[PDB]
């Protein structure tokens, strides 16, 4: 799954 | 440029409509406009730019993420699949190419507060970083570089003149961690720096207002679903 | 033309692709490209251009509802949502005469089944009837009968060609109904053609196929809402 | 409220 980054 | 012609308030007040209309195309280049007159952005209008134009690549991200699949499924056929794909990442770096000649040509400078410069500095990482995903080669490890130095510089700045908690300065340590793990092949330095970060973060927070409680946590709490993803 | 040195049967794959990436503008693009070979279009390859040109000229008609209601409001102030919903006007113009260039110069014809017919008869009253929906003045009258002859073409093909469930002449009812109430001024002609459309198909409603049933049956229940909303 | 037309 991909990491989160801001919004 | 197409732009020229029209009054700075009236491409600014163009740019809302377009995000009104979801037309964000329209509005990323009513907001070049609006930067071209070589005036500084308020903090409402660095964030149209940042809206427009992240919601433009985000979408060319998604197709190239979806075709580039597919490719690579049915590599395990015809050109058309490939094809395609160098479209779309042509057109990706079309974007990211008019966004970082934007942060250079005009808002990235010496002067301004603190958030600003980070702002700019965060954002011209993060557009080297959606070049770095399509990138192969020499040209991939060039624009690593670039990447790496703006983002670092950013760091240094926000260390020396914000808070921990401080949105932006989370945002970004959020943003380089992904660059360190998912483009810079450094998943120490990625795990390492969103621990220093949440826990640094963490030590202020029955320190801050409801407010401010809230944006931080909720930045913290993306750092953690990364930690999570990463340990 | 753009697509005119790329094979037939990979522009159709291209559409393909472009409509899992929802790049409808690049999906349309290489339809047209593939109706401009001059050959037929099998039923699936007329659904990829009616899905493609669909959802670029919806997108435009939402984007100018939303601007021509902030105009309305702000009638009650400087030019620049007039200008703008002008702007956004003159590209969804530019779409539907794009789809009725390619009705008239490629697909209309006297010859094919009457499935076929009756599909671009009824895609040529829809795109005159987006066109209707922005026109003022003698243009607007010139438009709407327009509409009306291509419509009330499919409607004389579809009565004598195709049973009262086909779904292509449940929606051709349908869209002409809203025809005659949004457009036409003829809320009774629109009532009255609901109304013996909805009754016609009761008829045989237990025994559509497992293709037609949940469009042919959605249909019939998108006459009953319209016929609530009119009375 | 607009009317509906077909989807699709």
């Amino acid at each position: 799954r991909r990491a989160a980054s801001m919004d | 440029g197409a732009m020229g012609s029209m009054e700075r308030a009236s491409l600014i007040q163009k740019a809302k409509l377009a995000e009104q209309a979801e037309r964000y195309e329209d509005m990323a280049a009513f907001m070049k406009g609006a930067v071209e007159k070589g005036e500084e952005l308020s903090c409402e209008e660095r964030n149209l730019l940042s809206v427009a134009y992240k919601n433009v690549v985000g979408g060319q991200r998604a197709a190239w993420r979806v075709l580039s699949s597919i490719e690579q499924k049915s590599n395990e056929k015809g050109p058309e699949v490939r094809e395609y794909r160098e479209k779309v990442e042509t057109e990706l770096q079309g974007v990211c190419d008019t966004v970082l000649g934007l942060l250079d040509s005009h808002l990235i400078k010496e002067a301004g507060d603190a958030e600003s410069r980070v702002f700019y500095l965060k954002m011209k990482g993060d557009y080297y970083r959606y070049l770095a995903e399509v990138a192969t080669g020499d040209d991939k490890k060039r624009i690593i570089d670039s990447a790496r130095s703006a983002y670092q510089e950013a760091m240094d700045i926000s260390k020396k003149e914000m808070p921990p908690t401080n949105p932006i300065r989370l945002g970004l340590a959020l943003n380089f961690s992904v660059f360190h793990y998912e483009i810079a092949n450094s998943p120490e330095e990625a795990i390492s720096l969103a621990k220093t970060t949440f826990d640094e973060a963490m030590a202020d927070l029955h320190t801050l207002s409801e407010d401010s409680y809230k944006d931080s946590t909720l930045i913290m709490q993306l750092l953690r679903d990364n930690l999570t993803l990463w340990t």
